[PDB]
């Protein structure tokens, strides 16, 4: 093992981009907060993070497990890789449902994206963050049936490695978005 | 010798170079007609399911030898038929391989050397060598 | 007719297209795009459209009609 | 490869600076304070160059030298076999129209555009990623 | 018990009626198992449920032009003058127990019929299934398509709703009275008198429940019987010949295949019936005929007549103290059309001069020029399909109206064109595809250097390789050739325990050294076939 494996940094590079990506978010966010005359997050909405701690820590351990699944697969090991995705797919499911009651919890209040500014950026940031944790669990769901189809080879494993950059990318800037619109808010 | 930037690569091919704005081909005729030239011999080779060749360059003594001599370079000798003009010696002379046998070359031969000197005797090199290889190509049949 | 250097499975279907079909086709196209000018509309930039489109397909009709004639195309 | 995790440490070095440089420069002297939207674009920037050098970095720490990073070295050097590289497909070009739907669907809004787009989206995606895994057909 | 009984049953049956030669010779007929053969299965089970799901409707339709007033339970339509037959079409909407659901189902599998039809036609076209001794079974597919475009036309006009009401005097009188000496006859027999008459929709409910469905039964079983006695044509391939068929038999492979797709089909009918609505005739009104909507529509398969009648710019000629309308135009062009359709294989017979008995398919990629005239043909049909539509076009891909009639009428030229030239020469670039497929083997993908530096990617030879090493060039011989290494037994066996538990090794080598013998008995059997047939 003498050389570097391109799918792995070909996916660093383009996490990066991504990355990118949601520091324009950020720049919508932390703009019309500097606008919020003392009020931020202004009425009626109620930041509830006693329902956004549990989403915060799920996604966390299911990178834990996403993580376990790396070390099966690094040794051969499809069926505890496909065993530990698994998991880590349900929990990202998990998430995505919570957010999703925080949004209609949050919608009913008052708070909608025609409403507020902070809606507006809140819901914005939040969503694309949301797409991209769709996108992951369908890479997720992708890349299992691809190892159901073949004979478990290193292409597999690096093909499952990268998909775990893409995850542990994901719950990073969740918890970005996390300390700065739920703490720092 | 190499030429002036031509190098021997680790693979034995030759790399050769060209200098700003030179040639790599210089043949003396135009492009027109060179496109006119390879038309007919592509098409009348494939009209013939024989290869057809066109030779420029001397001859030296006894040109039937030396054309005997030349057709071997060509890729598939016995399916081929070489028409071989010294325009400084002013000799012509057909030569056709074993595969090409009784395929209505034998009339054609002598035909193409009539067509290519009635062309020639104008000064028209190229308009003489398509003029052959057209008619040889249609008096010759595929196998 | 055709031989198989240009169409490989020409000995599979039917491969060739006489060429006077679609010369003669397409100067008829040219004929309906020019015909369709005269009719029961007040705008004209669509007279410049069908005009523009005729000219384009006249033009290949010549260009490929000229260049099998003097064997640039065989 | 140290030199490849030299320059994007030596980009990520400077973004640092420049966006640290722009917060101090902006909290004070500036209008409204922090400018709030160079000084995100720029931090994280300094992210992004982060990330790819600390990244390469460690992919050189364990990696012996390979022949394109070690100069006087022979073409023999790098006899072997290459991996593996898709010789064609035409899945990138539905991938393209199927992105292209959907993003014709968001331009006009038309919500059932937008679902179909996504749908083909993720069906050429699929294409894509299984196309030299899928096995003879079993009958 | 059930073994003495079928014996003394089967004892029976055959001392009554000994068909036990023609029952064996039907249980052990052979039917390639190529996935297109499927499609015209399609068309015959969604024809089924429409019988079904039609007889059910036949329960509850009222078929008259009578003007009552509603009088029923959907309010927005409550002291409203209609027709009884609008009216019980919405009493089957709403007052009886899955009407709606048959209703929907049943307009489902209409549009089902008209897909699969024009799906399994594509097939037979481009594969040349229709060339001898195949011709009268191509008319009688093509009058098949016919009947089964008027049939649906017929019935979506049986409820008398605005939307069909005017598209029953837009096409069904406007163009029959606008004929030469005979259309006004025409229009008075078929309406008994003018438009707005009073024998129109039970002549269409008889024309529609009986006579083109028992028409279209008489030659759906023509059809079935003509294919099972000229025995289906099948790819070239390892053991295909033209006198040979090669799949598996009736019983039971065959009979399985059929009846679970007959299930399936169903099924996708069934869910289209509940989670997609058709035709919600409560939305439109009854049929008057001083009003009408934007949205002016048939269904489907009969748009790109009126896309005709959209694009053809208003021609028209007044000989001597007559008039022939611009809708005559259309008329002409649903014949043309009808007539090109049903005379293609005397056309390219007449054309190619190939009158020989095939029974082996063509690729389409092999036949470019047919190939090419399929792909105009579908062309011109989407796109007076989607004139018909550019109405809606315009409305939500913002298009000036005029502008979409332009490029209609432009493009129902340049476009055929364009999609023949691209056609034809993509059919020659897939034939050089598998010629250099065949000269060089796959490409595996795989690239190595060489000590010298030489990049060369590792080929796959698919035959006999010469003394040092390339491939001996095979000869195509009409079938795919394999381009994907993957499709090649290379990396193909993962753990075979369940998806989330392996089993034990033991069992594991015994399933794959099974799966490897059973293929390469196979792979041997067929090629001792093919070698003893020649
Ligand atoms: C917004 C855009 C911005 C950028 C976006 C992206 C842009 C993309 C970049 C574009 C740049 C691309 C440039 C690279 C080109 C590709 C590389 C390449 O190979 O090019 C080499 C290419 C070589 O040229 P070539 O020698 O002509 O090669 C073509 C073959 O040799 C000769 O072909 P052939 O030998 O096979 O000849 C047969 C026929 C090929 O066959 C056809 O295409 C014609 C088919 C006609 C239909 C057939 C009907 C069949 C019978 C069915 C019955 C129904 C009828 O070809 C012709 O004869 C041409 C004239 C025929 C035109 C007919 C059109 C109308 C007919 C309509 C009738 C059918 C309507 C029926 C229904 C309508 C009513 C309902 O160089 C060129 O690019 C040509 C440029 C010259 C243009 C100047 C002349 C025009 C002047 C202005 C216009
Ligand atoms: C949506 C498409 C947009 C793109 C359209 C392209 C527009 C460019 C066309 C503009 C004018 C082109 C100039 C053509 C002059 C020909 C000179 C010449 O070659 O003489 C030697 C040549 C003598 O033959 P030769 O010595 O044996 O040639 C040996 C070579 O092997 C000969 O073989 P060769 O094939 O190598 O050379 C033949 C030559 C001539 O081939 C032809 O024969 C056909 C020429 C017809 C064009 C005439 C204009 C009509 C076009 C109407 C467009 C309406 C707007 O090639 C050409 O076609 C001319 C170059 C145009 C090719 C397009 C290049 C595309 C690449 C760049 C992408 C985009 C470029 C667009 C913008 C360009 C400027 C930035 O003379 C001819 O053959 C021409 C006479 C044959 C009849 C031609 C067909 C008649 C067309 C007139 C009827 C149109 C009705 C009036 C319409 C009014 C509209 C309001
Ligand atoms: C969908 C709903 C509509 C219904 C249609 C459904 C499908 C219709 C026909 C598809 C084939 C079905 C299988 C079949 O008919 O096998 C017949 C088969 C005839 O045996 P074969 O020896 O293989 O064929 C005789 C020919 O000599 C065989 O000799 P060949 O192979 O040399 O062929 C000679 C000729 C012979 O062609 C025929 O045999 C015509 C038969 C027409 C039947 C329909 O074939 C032809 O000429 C080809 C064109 C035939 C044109 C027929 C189309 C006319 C329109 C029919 C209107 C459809 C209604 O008869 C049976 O096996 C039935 C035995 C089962 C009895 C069960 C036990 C009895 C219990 C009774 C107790 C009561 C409870
Ligand atoms: C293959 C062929 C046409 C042979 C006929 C031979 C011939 C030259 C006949 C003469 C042609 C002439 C004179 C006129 C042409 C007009 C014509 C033939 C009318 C009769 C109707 C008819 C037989 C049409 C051809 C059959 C046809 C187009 C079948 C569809 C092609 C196939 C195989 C499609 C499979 C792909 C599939 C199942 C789904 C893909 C999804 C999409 C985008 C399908 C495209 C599509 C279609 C096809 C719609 O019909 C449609 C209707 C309303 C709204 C939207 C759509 C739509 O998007
Ligand atoms: C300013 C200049 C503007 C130019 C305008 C127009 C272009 C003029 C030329 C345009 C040419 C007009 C005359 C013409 O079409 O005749 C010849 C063809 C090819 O024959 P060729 O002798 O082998 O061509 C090679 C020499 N090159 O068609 C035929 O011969 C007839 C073949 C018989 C086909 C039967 C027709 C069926 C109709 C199908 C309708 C769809
Ligand atoms: C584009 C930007 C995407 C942002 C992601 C945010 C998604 C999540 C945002 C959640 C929405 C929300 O909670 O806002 C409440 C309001 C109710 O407001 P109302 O009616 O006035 O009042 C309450 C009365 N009922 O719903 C809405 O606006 C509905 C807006 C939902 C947007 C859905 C985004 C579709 C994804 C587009 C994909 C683009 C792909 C591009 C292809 C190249
Ligand atoms: C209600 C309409 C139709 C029904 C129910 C139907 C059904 C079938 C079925 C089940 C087959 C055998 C299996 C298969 O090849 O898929 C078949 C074959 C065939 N169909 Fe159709 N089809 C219809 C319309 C058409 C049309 C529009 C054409 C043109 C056509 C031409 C043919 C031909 C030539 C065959 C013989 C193909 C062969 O033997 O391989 N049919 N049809
Ligand atoms: C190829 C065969 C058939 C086709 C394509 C077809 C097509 C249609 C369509 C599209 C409708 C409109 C449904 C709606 O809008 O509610 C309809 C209505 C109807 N169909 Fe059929 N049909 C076929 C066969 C039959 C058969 C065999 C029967 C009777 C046994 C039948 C009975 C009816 C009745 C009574 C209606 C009017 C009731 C209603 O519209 O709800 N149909 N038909
Ligand atoms: C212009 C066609 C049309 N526009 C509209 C506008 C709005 C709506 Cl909602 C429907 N549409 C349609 C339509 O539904 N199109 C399908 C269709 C059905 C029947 C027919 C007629 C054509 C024949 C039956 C009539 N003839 S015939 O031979 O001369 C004679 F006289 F009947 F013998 C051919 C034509 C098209
Ligand atoms: C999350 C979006 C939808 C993605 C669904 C992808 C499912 C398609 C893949 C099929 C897997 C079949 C594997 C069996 C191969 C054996 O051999």
């Amino acid at each position: 093992l003498n050389r570097p494996n391109m799918v792995s940094v070909g996916t660093i590079v383009w996490l990066s981009s991504e990355l990118m990506f949601f520091a324009g978010l950020f720049a919508m966010y932390f703009t019309a907060r500097a606008q919020a005359g003392g009020a931020w997050p202004p009425e009626p909405t109620e930041l509830n993070l006693a329902l956004a701690v549990p989403v915060t820590l799920v996604l966390i351990a299911s990178s834990f497990t996403c993580q376990m699944g790396v070390f099966a697969a690094e040794r051969g090991d499809v069926f505890g890789l496909r065993r530990w995705y698994v998991i880590t797919f349900l929990m990202g499911l998990f998430f995505v449902l919570g957010q999703g009651y925080e949004y209609i919890h949050l919608v009913e209040h008052g708070t909608t994206i025609p409403g507020s500014a902070y809606g507006s950026v809140f819901y914005l940031a939040t969503g694309f963050h949301g797409l991209h944790v769709i996108g992951g669990l369908v890479a997720f769901v992708l890349l299992l049936a691809r190892t159901k189809m073949s004979k478990f080879t290193p292409a597999q494993a690096t093909a499952a490695i990268v998909v775990s950059y893409y995850w542990h990318f994901v719950d990073i800037v969740w918890i970005a978005l996390f300390a700065t619109i739920y703490f720092v808010r | 010798d190499l030429p002036y930037g031509s190098a021997l690569t680790s693979s034995g091919r030759i790399s050769a170079v060209t200098e700003p704005g030179e040639l790599s081909v210089h043949y003396p005729f135009p492009t027109m007609d060179l496109v006119v030239l390879d038309d007919a011999l592509k098409y009348g080779s494939r009209a013939a399911k024989a290869r057809f060749a066109v030779y420029i360059g001397p001859l030296g003594a006894d040109t039937a030898a030396t054309a005997r001599e030349i057709l071997a370079n060509v890729p598939t000798p016995e399916n081929a038929v070489l028409l071989a003009v010294s325009p400084d010696q002013r000799a012509i002379e057909v030569v056709y391989g074993a595969d090409v046998k009784g395929r209505g070359i034998e009339s054609a031969a002598p035909l193409g050397v009539s067509a290519a000197a009635a062309s020639f005797k104008e000064g028209n090199l190229i308009d003489g060598l398509i003029s052959a290889v057209r008619v040889m190509s249609a008096g010759v049949s595929p196998a | 007719g055709v031989d198989v250097e240009d169409v490989p499975s020409a000995e599979w279907g039917w491969s060739h297209m006489p060429i006077g079909v679609m010369h003669i086709g397409g100067l008829l196209s040219a004929a309906f795009l020019l015909v369709m000018m005269r009719g029961n509309h007040v705008g004209h930039v669509e007279d410049w459209f069908l005009i523009g489109f005729a000219a384009v397909i006249v033009a290949l009709v010549g260009r490929n009609w000229w260049l099998r004639r003097r064997g640039w195309i065989r | 490869m140290h030199i490849e995790a030299r320059l994007f440490e030596i980009l990520t070095a400077f973004f640092a600076l420049a966006a640290v440089v722009y917060a101090v420069l902006t909290a004070m002297f500036a209008t409204g304070g922090v400018e709030w939207a160079g000084t995100t674009a720029l931090v994280l920037t300094t992210g992004l160059t982060l990330i790819t050098g600390t990244f390469f970095r460690f992919v050189a720490r364990r990696l012996d030298t390979r022949p394109e990073d070690y100069e006087d070295a022979e073409i023999s050097d790098g006899a072997g076999e290459l991996g593996f590289f898709a010789p064609h497909s035409w899945w990138p070009i539905l991938i393209s129209l199927s992105f292209s739907t959907a993003a014709v669907g968001a331009a006009l809004w038309l919500p059932w555009l937008i679902a179909a787009g996504v749908a083909f989206v993720i069906t050429s995606v699929c294409g894509l990623v299984f196309e030299y895994y899928w096995g003879p057909e079993k009958h | 018990d059930f073994a003495k009984l079928a014996a003394a049953q089967g004892d029976a049956i055959d001392s009554r009626y000994h068909p036990s030669a023609a029952v064996r010779r039907q249980l052990n007929k052979v039917f390639p198992t190529h996935w297109s053969f499927l499609l015209g299965e399609i068309a015959l089970y969604s024809f089924i449920i429409l019988l079904l799901t039609g007889v059910w409707l036949t329960l509850f339709f009222d078929p008259s032009m009578a003007h009552v007033t509603y009088d029923g339970v959907y309010q927005p339509l409550r002291g409203v003058q209609m027709s009884r037959a609008y009216e019980t079409a919405l009493d089957i909407s709403f007052e009886v127990r899955g009407g709606l659901f048959v209703r929907q189902v049943h307009h489902w599998a209409a549009l089902m019929f008209a897909a699969s039809i024009m799906v399994h036609l594509a097939r037979i076209f481009f594969t040349g299934a229709f060339r001898r001794p195949r011709e009268a079974n191509w008319v009688i597919g093509s009058l098949l398509l016919i009947l089964a475009m008027f049939e649906g036309y017929f019935g979506y006009s049986l409820p008398d709703d605005l939307l069909s009401g005017t598209g029953i005097r837009a096409a069904l009188s406007g163009i029959t009275m606008g004929m030469p000496v005979i259309g006004t006859w025409l229009h008075w027999a078929l309406f008994g008198g003018d438009f707005p008459g009073e024998i129109l929709i039970p002549r269409l409910y008889a024309l529609h429940i009986l006579l083109i469905p028992g028409i279209i039964l008489a030659l759906i079983g023509a059809h079935l019987a003509l294919v099972w006695f000229q025995k289906h044509t099948q790819f070239p391939g390892p053991g295909r010949t033209e006198t040979n068929v090669v799949g598996v038999r009736v019983m039971p492979v065959f009979a399985v295949k059929s009846g679970a797709f007959f299930a399936m089909i169903t099924g996708v009918l069934g869910l289209m019936g509940g989670l997609l609505t058709i035709n919600p005739i409560w939305n439109l009104g009854p049929y008057k005929p001083s009003q009408v909507s934007a949205g002016s529509q048939p269904d489907f398969y009969m748009m790109w007549t009126e896309g005709l009648a959209r694009l053809w710019p208003a021609w028209e000629f007044y000989p001597f103290g007559h008039t022939i309308p611009q809708g005559v135009w259309v008329a002409v062009g649903m014949g043309l059309v009808f007539a090109l359709l049903i005379a293609y294989p005397f056309i390219e017979k007449k054309v190619t001069g190939d009158d020989a008995h095939h029974n082996l398919l063509q690729r389409p990629r092999d036949v470019p020029v047919r190939t090419a005239i399929g792909s105009m043909a579908i062309a011109l049909y989407l796109l007076l399909t989607f004139a018909c539509m550019n109405d809606i076009i315009a409305l939500k891909f913002h298009i000036s109206l005029n502008a979409t009639t332009w490029i209609g009428r432009i493009g129902m030229v340049v476009l055929p064109a364009i999609v023949y030239f691209v056609a034809y020469r993509w059919a020659i670039s897939l034939q050089r595809s598998d010629r250099e497929v065949l000269e060089h083997g796959v490409e595996t993908g795989i690239i190595k250097r060489l000590p010298h530096g030489a990049y060369v990617e590792l080929h796959q030879p698919l035959g006999p390789v010469d003394e040092h090493g390339h491939p001996i060039p095979l000869e195509y011989a009409g079938a795919p050739l394999p381009k994907r290494m993957n499709k090649l037994g290379s990396g193909g066996a993962p753990g075979t325990g369940s998806f989330l538990f392996p089993d034990p090794a033991v069992e594991h080598e015994a399933l794959t050294e099974a799966a490897h013998a059973s293929e390469h008995k196979s792979l041997t059997a067929l090629k001792e076939h093919q070698d003893r047939i020649h």
